[PDB]
Order: structure tokens, then sequence, then C-alpha cells
């Protein structure tokens, strides 16, 4: 019952821990201090507050554990699906890299293909509210769809998305026709997204930014700077250096904030190996989302070298700065 | 970063990036506008069709093309083909890369000035320049000598170069291509009873011209075996079900090329133009251009086009003279293909016209600069 | 609240709300009065029938069509089943709903405009709208391109549409439906000695046409097999008591629309009207409108229209193109359907006509507004 | 003896001999057969009707026209059309004439050489020679200099002409002419609630638009005077006494002329049509062909169409040429006039094709010899 171990929160402890103790505390406030810490270890922290633990707030415990669960379903993590680099085959590299970011963004509906995925405006109305434009739900309907309520109402939603978007123009999205979605043309697909990815870094550049768009050697003086409070790896030193090995020095500066649950058993020194490379990408990644980071590249640019891509991480790591 | 390389032709489009070995985009210079009654709402918000969606949906759209004999005369559509270019094909931001545009020679050099006012007003892209077509080809060669036969949809050219260097007052222009040669075929298809009216139409009877169309070796011997034999007779499909044959027509549009009457024009026919524009060259160098005659544009595919002109120039010759042609299976690219050579230099990368220049002398850079 | 869709068929009457997936009611577009004395005091006060009363009680009444060839011809017989549809059969106040009505194309403009006065003063609905019956039968489909065949009790007439777009230079009708059909089998049925004179007797025999007709995918060998065998005849019993038996009308009636000689028209069958329509479209467009074929209408609910359809079509077609006819159970409610559809859509929301448009515009908006 | 001249419009056959000012022989361009069953024994055994017969009995017929578009689709019709000219019209045996017939620029080659074996081969005639309807309109007026806008049933061509020299390269020509006008009228009858189906009907429908139809000068104002007023309206009375009313469609089928969008054309009006003929012809004839604009055929009829052509024509010029426009009252017969002047002249004697070189030629000759 209630009483018994969830108006102390006993068992959130337990259950963060299952995830990641922490009812050792043997104080609310400091069990409370116990769940940030595990929350920053996690990531799921939305609306949490002491009174949850401190007053026992019912509402509170009944909310937070779609948090503790949702988040980490058994640990079903669908980048094991990327992990099979071609868990489908026939697409461009590109549209892979696109799939990729809308996975890391937390579209609600998983992501197939991109030719099935972003065929309502479900998708791209989700999208838009990671650019922060408003939606008018009223406007917006149902996916299921029967014969009487079909693709019509679908292109009702449609035609809606592209007056969508071109409400504050400048996108320069004029070639795209609403009832295009269900054409699906292949160009005029491409193009109506790989701009709003970029708008996106873009908002990202400006967030971690002094009130601008961060500029590249104030990102590797903030890293090398905190890098200087963790400084068994020298530094880093250009977006162009090969030795992509460095990586174990982005997982140290993860260490460094947070040394929680790492493996560096798995670690190796500088003389990697290829497949050292390849274990590497994913586990990197897994880390890094794992601690919270929205991480935009894919696993290749450890063997690969994408100046353009690196920064994901640096972002998340100055927004804990 | 990396430059762009645009070649707007009358006919087709032509674009990518500079070190490719071949266009990233190749695509009609077509506008389409409904020409009938939307009634299912929803459906008609679309005014235009610019690339490849507008042949496919050509049924209920009158097609325009914004260049005509390289001339551009639609200005507005024109801004709207380089938009599609820009952001749906290639799909980048053109504030980032420097651009590398095309244009024959003997043109109004407004149209130069207009181009370069939109690329860095509309697009602001941070430097450009524009060359002449024939150039590229020769680039597109890697020869530095030699004469160039330019022929796309709507202008036919000759350029002369000894040493890197061109003769101006020899340059010649005939305001006479592909759809001059596609009008004709249309003409001359209602012979038969084949008729053909609207811009659609046009689109199937130019797939006709470059499916079927040929150049003869000897006009006279081939009219008289069409006259004799139905040996040349040949058939084309529809797009409706229909077919039609045809075997005299094949190769009488081609040859208003060497016979520009045919459309009752005056000018001189392609080898006579060649030949006239080398006599128009010092006698010291014309041994190295009859040497070396570079032919490209899609009008220039033709199958025995290269044989009728050495043919040709052969009977115009001194006969002392060697009579050599030139034409790479790659023709339809070499201006393209030539420009990415040479946006790919690190020599050309002072050549280029900066913004900062524009600022202070306005459109009319270009002339100095180009 | 919530829009009406009614379709005032030649015959037949469908309506219902927006949103539902059939029309709450289905009725006779018919009136009838007495013709006899009425001998009982009190009884004879009901001077008028109007829905199925008039079809039950048709023993000893007169029946009358306010509409013919889909122009309606008494108005006020036409008020009476407005007003016997909404407060009767859908007992609901007109001034709470807007309203969405239907024609057949190249009609009287008189016909839309009166009933748009009536609609708007003597119901004063807060908006309505008329569109064209074949379009929403296209609605129905969840298509957007494609030519409809629509047959109802007054009209048959043929509409193409590409990608939501129309051709009114290639739309067709034909004066020949249901009723002639119904009519024509009332005459031959003279041969065998059965004689139908009266209004009643025409329903009779309509019920009859439903019943027992069909579409002979060969008139010829059917003619034949009829002469020789007995296979073929069936038999009908009538309200008395009596039964007729016929095998050879049973395929002779339908054959008139793809006969209209039959009853001395000189027009050409479906099949060619919808041939000749395909033809008037342009070339490009035409394999698509091969390719999607729709009908609609209870006229096409006769067995074997489609697979005859079909054969004839493809008799015209040039024999590469695959001809396909669409023929969904629900054809008998395919307008009324694609109509509630329409209505239930947020986009066409503007498009109603309001009174107060019509306040300052009279009866003539509907020529701009639909 | 002397030269027949034999004119073969779509809609209308001129007939005569040469020297005399006006055609003999004027009658429709039609085959009837009957549709009905004959119940009279010895009236039925007529098979076919042709000139004015096959018009009075149009009423039991199906009429047929054997020209379509300047084009002969029937060709045992066109014998029968041929037989009743030269056998009945005229009365002569066609042995004993030479004769001289007409055709439109931009035919199918098959169609000349057809009727010139049929003039050879069926009616046996010494020689023969066919003429362009437009040069003959030309001849006709007493000039060597103009361009001249023929319309007829069928067909509308431009044809330019500078001091007795063609410009081949700028005939131009347009498949819209009066039976189309007809049938645009047709449909918009039914806006009123007139109907017309049957090809009696098609002709019925021509006698109206003969009788009540005119070019307005400024087609915006005329329907806003029409929708405003009825004093435009105007009756005629049907064969069976039925009286009808037009005061809209009077103008707005011929408008079709400068607007052929009206019957879903892409083309443009027959204006502008005639001003890239000129504009395509050299700039120094342009100022003459500017002031020589000869009209021709019954479709240039109407009241206020030379009026409409000179301000569009203004519209259209550099507004210094001053521009105007012949329309002889004798435009319906100007291409017999000049046919019949042609074959009177002496040194047009030798031209004619004569059976000898036919026979050792074949039906090819005339492409030589025309
Ligand atoms: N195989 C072919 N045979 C004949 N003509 C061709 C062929 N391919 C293309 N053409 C014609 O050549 C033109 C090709 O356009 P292009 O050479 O790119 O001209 P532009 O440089 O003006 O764009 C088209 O007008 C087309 O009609
Ligand atoms: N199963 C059937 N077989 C043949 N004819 C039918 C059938 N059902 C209905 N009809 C005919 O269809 C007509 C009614 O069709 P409908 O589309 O409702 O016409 P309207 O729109 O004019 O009311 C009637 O004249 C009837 O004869
Ligand atoms: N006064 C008129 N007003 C309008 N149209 C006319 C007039 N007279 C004749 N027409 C039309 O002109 C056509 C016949 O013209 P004509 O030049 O004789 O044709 P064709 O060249 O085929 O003989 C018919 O379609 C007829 O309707
Ligand atoms: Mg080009
Ligand atoms: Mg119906
Ligand atoms: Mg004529």
């Amino acid at each position: 019952n209630f009483s018994a171990d969830i108006k102390d929160s006993k068992a959130y402890f337990h259950l963060l821990n299952q995830i990641a103790s922490g009812f050792n505390e043997t104080d609310d406030l400091k069990r409370a201090e116990s769940m940030l810490q595990q929350a920053d270890k996690l990531g799921c922290r939305q609306f949490v507050t002491p009174a949850d633990v401190v007053s026992g707030n019912p509402k509170l415990n009944l909310a937070f554990v779609a948090n503790l669960f949702n988040k980490y379903p058994a640990l079903t993590k669908p980048e094991n699906q990327d992990i099979d680099w071609t868990l489908l085959e026939g697409e461009t590299r590109e549209e892979r890299t696109f799939r990729n970011w809308m996975n890391s963004l937390g579209v609600n509906p998983h992501v197939n293909h991109l030719y099935a995925d972003l065929q309502d405006a479900l998708v791209i109305l989700q999208l838009y509210e990671r650019i922060k434009v408003p939606v008018d739900w009223s406007k917006v309907n149902k996916p299921p769809y029967p014969k009487l309520g079909a693709n019509m109402k679908k292109l009702e939603n449609c035609n809606y998305a592209v007056e969508l978007g071109k409400h504050p123009a400048k996108f320069s999205l004029v070639g795209i026709g609403g009832q295009d979605l269900n054409d699906g043309n292949q160009t005029l697909t491409l193009a109506l997204v790989w701009q709003l990815m970029r708008r996106y870094t873009l908002n990202v550049l400006e967030d971690l930014g002094d009130g601008q768009k961060a500029n590249d050697d104030i990102i590797v003086n903030w890293v090398n700077r905190t890098l200087s409070e963790a400084g068994k790896s020298t530094s880093i030193q250009s977006f162009k250096d090969k030795t992509i090995s460095s990586s174990l020095a982005v997982v140290d500066l993860i260490d460094a904030i947070q040394p929680g649950c790492i493996n560096y058993d798995l670690v190796k020194s500088g003389n990697l190996t290829e497949d050292d490379k390849h274990n590497n990408a994913k586990y990197a990644v897994s880390m890094a989302r794992r601690i919270g980071a929205r991480v935009y590249a894919l696993p290749e640019d450890l063997v690969e070298v994408k100046p353009k891509m690196v920064m994901t991480v640096f972002a998340c790591l100055m927004g804990r700065g | 970063t990396t430059a762009l390389v645009c070649d707007n032709g009358s006919g087709l489009v032509k674009a990518g990036f500079a070190g490719d070995d071949a266009p990233r985009a190749v695509f009609p210079s077509i506008v389409g506008r409904p020409r009938h009654q939307g009634v299912m709402v929803g459906m008609g918000q679309k005014d235009s069709y610019v690339g490849d969606e507008a042949q496919s949906k050509r049924g209920i759209l009158t097609l325009k093309y914004p260049i005509e004999h390289g001339i551009i005369t639609n200005w507005d559509d024109m801004e709207k083909i380089w938009h599609h270019t820009f952001y749906n094909e290639l799909r980048v931001a053109p504030e980032e890369h420097p651009t590398l545009l095309t244009e024959a020679p003997l043109n109004p050099k407004a149209n130069r000035e207009k181009m370069t006012q939109i690329m860095f007003e509309t697009f602001n892209v941070p430097a450009m320049y524009v060359a002449i077509q024939a150039v590229l080809s020769l680039y597109a060669s890697g020869r530095t000598t030699g004469i160039v036969l330019d022929s796309g949809d709507g202008v036919t050219h000759n350029v002369p170069i000894y040493e890197g260097y061109a003769l101006p007052h020899a340059i010649m222009r005939l305001d006479l291509a592909g759809r001059d040669l596609t009008d004709y075929l249309m003409k001359i298809l209602t012979e038969r009873g084949y008729s053909f009216v609207t811009t659609a139409e046009r689109e199937i009877v130019r797939d006709i011209k470059e499916k079927l169309c040929y150049v003869a070796l000897d006009f006279e011997n081939e009219m008289a075996t069409a006259a004799s034999s139905s040996s040349l007779e040949k058939s084309y499909e529809l797009p409706d079900g229909q077919v039609i044959t045809i075997g005299n027509e094949r190769f009488r549009c081609p040859e208003t090329l060497f016979q520009p009457s045919f459309i009752g024009m005056e000018s001189a026919g392609i080898h006579e133009t060649t030949y006239n524009s080398i006599m128009k060259c010092d006698i010291d160098i014309r041994k190295d251009l009859y040497a070396n005659n570079v032919m490209s544009g899609g009008t220039t595919m033709y199958p025995g086009i290269a044989d009728r002109m050495q043919k040709e120039i052969t009977a115009l010759a001194p006969s002392t003279m060697k009579i050599k042609i030139i034409a790479p299976p790659e023709r339809k690219y070499s201006v393209w293909i030539g420009g990415s050579i040479l946006a790919s230099l690190s020599t050309f990368q002072q050549m280029w016209i900066t913004k900062q220049e524009y600022d202070e002398a306005g459109p009319s850079i270009v002339h100095r600069k180009c």
C-alpha cells in the first residue's frame, strides 16, 4: 500500500538503482538529493520536487513512475537496432542520418524508414513542436482513420502542415505542395526536412552560445578547460584531428562530470584497433544518450572523422557546465 | 567550402558541385501553370510546377521556357528555377557557396548584369563568375587550341582558340538550334496527317526527334532512297497508345542544320559557318584549327553528324589540310564538365567576383571581371 | 451544428447528416393525388401523399414526378418533397443546418437559381451549396483522377477529372436513363400481350426491371439463345396474384444503353460516349483515364454492366492501354456518400453560401460560388 | 472547251465554269441516309441523299460531312458529291473539261494525291489543277501583296504574299472554324433550356448562328450590357412552330475566334495568329502586310468582325503602322472567284496536269506541279 513503501518513496530509490540503493540516505531530504543524483545519472527529470519524498506527494509518487519505466523499458534501446547499421537496406546514408535525428529527438511513433515515415502531419507537427512553433491542436486529428475519415481528412491535416512553417516563412519551402505527402516525391521529401534539421542545430548553437551562434574556438576551449579538471589525456586539438582515438577522452570528460556505471575495463590505450573503434562508436553514443545527450550524429563519426557532427556531445557537456 | 556550377541552358538545367565528374541535377528549364478548372477541394492549391513534375503533369498545364535563344525572357520564372535548383535539387544554402554560371557569346549584356544582381541580392552568394560556354567545352577536352562548335537547344555558336587565346572578331553565332528543328518537325509531320499543336505535344515531338532523327551523309541519295523503298520507315507509340510511322522526316529535320532555308533562314550551314570562322583567322593558325574541331551540345548528338561535318569541311578545305572532328560521348555535358574543372582550380579562386566588389561597382563589375 | 446532404435524384431522394456512411432516408421522388370517390366520411381529407405513403396507396392515386431529366418541372410538389424530407423523414429544423445540394451538369441555370431561392427563403437555411453529382461520386472513391459514369433515373452524363481538375469541353450528357428503360420495357411487354398503362403499373414495371433485367455481354448470341431455348425465361407475380413470364426482354431492355436506336435515339452507346469523352481529352492523360472509369447511379446496378463496358471500351481502345472499370457495391449511394464526405471537411466550411451573401447577390450568387 | 471550277469546302460546295463571276452551283457538302423503318411500298428504294434534298429531308435522315477540317474523311461519299456536282448540279461530262480544285495549306499529302487519282481514273478528266484557297482569295481581291485570313467551316489559315511571292514558313493554320462555333452554340443553348442533339438539329443551330450572331467590339462590356438589360435579346422560330430567344450567346459563340479557350484549346485567337504570321515575315514588307489584311470565307461574315480585327491588331502593332482590313461583300465566294480568274488566264494554260503526265508519273505528279 501507499503508506508501506510509497509514502516515504522507499521503493522508488530501489527502482532508480535498478535502472541506474538510495534509500540508505536515512532522511527524506538526503534521499531526495540522492534522487536528484540518480536523475543526473538517468535523465528522467521532468517535474521532480522534494515534496514527493518530504511530504510524500501522491501525485508526484504516481506520476514519476512513468519517467522511471518508459525511459528504461527493460533497457530495450532502439539504438541496438541501429547497431545493425543497415537494419534496412536500400536507403541512402543521408536519409539514415535524418532518421536517426528524429529517433534521438523522441518522436512518439517509432522510426521505420524515411519513405514510410512522415507520411502524415503528426510527424512534421512534432517537428514543428521542437522548433517551438505553436500548434492549433483543434485542427489536429486522428491517425488510424476509417473508410469514412480516410486519407482525405489526412489531406486536411497535410496541407495544414504546409501552411505551417510558411507561417513564419523564410524556409524557402514554397515549392512544396500540400498534397504531395501522399505523392511522396523524393526530392520534395528531402527538401522539406533537411533545412529543418539544420535549423534545429542552429538553435542548438544559439542555445549553448552567449546569445549568438557558438564559435568553434570556444567549443574546444571550454572542452579543454573542463578537460583540465581531468587531464589524464592531453587535450582536443582540432575538429579535423584524424586521431579519433581521442573519443576515449570524450568519455573521460564524461567521467569528469559523472563517473557512474562506466566501463573503463572496456577502455583501451591509444594503440586502438578498428574493432575497438567500432565498439567505441556505439558505446560512447549509448553512454551519452543515457546521460541525457540529444546525440544527433551517427556512431560512424568515430571511424569517419566528420567535423560537422562531433559538436553533438559537447552540447550536452556545456549544458552540464 | 565548395563552389557550385550551374549551367543554365535554354533547354536543360545542369548543376552540381566543383570537383565532380558529372552534374548532380539535370532537369528541363520550364514552368507550367494549370490550364483547366480545378474541381476538387484542396487539390488546386499549387499554382506552379517547375522541374520534372511539370513534365509529368503536362497534361493540364501550359509550359513556358524562361530562356529563348539563350536570352532570359521571363525573369520571375527564372528565379523560380534557381530557387528550385538551389533548395530542392541540390538542397544547399546559396549564402555559403561561390557559384559559377555560363553564357553564350554575342548576347545582350544586361542579361549578364541581371543574373549577377539576382545572385548577389536574391541569393546573396559569397562570390560568383560568368563564363562563355564554348570555353568550358574546351576545358572539358583538355586541349588549349581549337574551334568549338556548340549547339544546345537555342543557340549555335563557333569559337576558335589558339594557345588559350580566343579571336573575338571571328566569333560567329547562329540563332538556329534544337527547338527550331523541333518546330520544323512539327511542321512537316502534318504531311502524313500527324498534328501536334500544344506545348505538351511539343515535348512529345521533341522526344520523337531525339529518338528517330539522324544525319544522312548524302541528302539527295537518302531522299531518293526514301522515295523508292520503305526501308527507312520507323514507328512510334504516342502516350495514349497511338502509333505513327516516319521514314523521310527522320533526316529532313537535321538537314536544316546544313540547309537553314528549310525554315526560311538566310544564314549559312554549320559546316560553312565553321569554315568562314576559320577563314577569318590568321593564315598561320588555320591548319591547327582544321585539326581540332570540337563539338558540344545535345543538338550535336545526331547519328552521322561527325562524318557529315568531316566530309563537308573536307570539301571546303585547300585539300592539303587535314580535317579532324572531335566528338566525345559526353558532349551533352562538356560545358558543365569544363566548368567543374575550371572552378576546381586553385588559381581561379582569385578570379571570383566577391560581394564586396559588387557592393561598390554594381552589376556592371561583371563586364570587367568576366 | 451539423450539415445536411440531400441528393434530389431523378427518381429517388437520398438524404442524411454529414459524417454518416449512408443516407438516413431514401424514398421515391413522387407525389400522389386521389382519383376515386371517397366514400367514407373523414378518411378522404388528405389531398396529397408524398413519400412511401404515395407508393403504398398507389392503388387509388395518380402519381407524378416533379423532376424529369433532372430538371425540376413542378416546384410546388418539389417543395412538398423537401418539407417531407426535413420535417418527416429527418425531423430537423433547417434554419439550424447548412445544406448541400446536387445537380447534373449541362442543366438550365434557372433550376439552380430557383432551388437556391427556395432554400434561403422558404426554408431559411443558414447556408447551402450545389455540387455536381459525379464529382461527389469521385469523392466517394477516394481518387483524384478518373472519369465518372453516372446514370440515375433521368440523365446519363460523363465527367473526366485529372488530379482534381475537370475538362468542361469533354463533358458528355445523355438524356437516356432508367425511367426510359422502364418505359421501353412497358412498350415491349405488349408483344406477349401484357399491358400496363397507369402510373402505378409503371411502378410495378420498375420493380420488374430492378428484379429480372440484365446486360448481355454479346447481344446477338443472346437473342439466338432466347430464340432457340427457354432457359432464360422467368416469372413475376402481380399484386392481384397474376403471373407473367419473360425471357428475351430481360436483356433487350438494358441493351438500349448500348443501342439508343431501340427507342429511336440517334445518340451512341454509353461505352462510345465514354470513349469519345476520353478522346476529347489531352492525349497525355488518356492513359490514366482509361485506367480510371467510375460507374455511379442506380441504373449501373445491372448485372454485367461493368464487363460489357470493359469489353466494348477495350474494343475501342488502342489495345495497348489497360482498361479498368471501378464498380463498388455502394454505387447506389456514391454521390450522397461523397457529399457527406465533402460536407465533413473543415476546408469546405468557407465554401458555403451564407444567406448574408445571398442578401446581396440574389440567387445569381450560385453561379459564382458553385 | 472550258474549265470547271470546284471549290470543295468543309461545309459548302461551290462549283461553276471559269470566266463566270459567281459559282453556278452552291449546295451543302453532306450525304444523308435513312434511320427509320420504311412502311410504304416503292418509297424506301433510295439509299442516300446528297444535295439540298438531303437538307430538306433531314428529319428522317442522318447527315454526314465527308470533309472535316479540310480533310476528306470519306471517299465514297466524296465521289457521290463529285458525281452530283458534275452530272446533276452542273450537268456536264467531266471528260470534256479540265478541272481546277482547291485545298487548304498544311494538309496531308495523301488527300491531294487521292483527289488527283479520282479525277483522272473515275471522272477521266483531260487535265486538272489543285490551288491554294488563300492564293485564290488574293486573286479575287485584284492584289499581289497582302496577308490573307481564310475562315470556312473546318479550317482557319493565314498566308502572307508580297509582290506575288509567298512566305511558306510564315503560313499558319488553325483547326477552328464555323462548325466548331456551331457546336459551341449548341452547348451554350442549354443554359436557357433549349436542346439540340440530332445532326438535323445541328443544322438548325447553324441557321440560328448565321442569323443572330455578331462580333462584339468589347466583349467584357457587352457581357455587362446583356447582364443588366434585355436590349440584345432576339427571337427565332423552330421548324415545329416553337420560338426561342437568345440575348447573350449571340456574341459569346463568335468570341471563340478570339478566345479559343472557350472550347478548351490552348491556341491563341485569330488576331494574334495573324500578328504572329506577320512578325514572322521580313521587317521591310510588314508595313504592306499591315495595310493589306484580306478576309475570306463564310465564317468571316459576322457583324463587327472586321472592326474587332482592326482594333486587336492595332493593339498588337507598333502604333506607327496603319492597319487596314479588306472585307468585300463577296467574301463568301472569293476562293471560287479567284479560281475562275486563274483558270481564265492564258499564262496558266501550260500549268494543267495533263492526263499523259499522270499516266507516266502516278498521283505524285501533283506535288511537283502544284
Ligand atoms: N540524342 C539526341 N538526338 C537528337 N537531339 C537531341 C538528343 N538529345 C537531346 N537532343 C536535343 O538537344 C537539346 C539538348 O539540350 P542541351 O544540349 O542541354 O541544350 P542547352 O545547352 O540549351 O540546355 C534538346 O533540345 C533536345 O531536343
Ligand atoms: N438493381 C438494379 N438494376 C437495374 N436498375 C436499377 C437497379 N436499382 C435501381 N435501378 C434503377 O436506377 C434508378 C434510380 O437510380 P438513382 O441513382 O437513385 O437515380 P436518381 O439519382 O435519378 O434518383 C431507377 O430508375 C431504377 O430503375
Ligand atoms: N452570315 C454568317 N454569319 C456567321 N456565320 C456564317 C455566315 N454565313 C456562313 N457562316 C458559317 O460559315 C461556314 C461556311 O463557310 P464557308 O466559307 O462556305 O465554308 P467552307 O470553306 O467549308 O465552304 C458555316 O459554318 C456557316 O455556319
Ligand atoms: Mg544548357
Ligand atoms: Mg443518383
Ligand atoms: Mg472555304
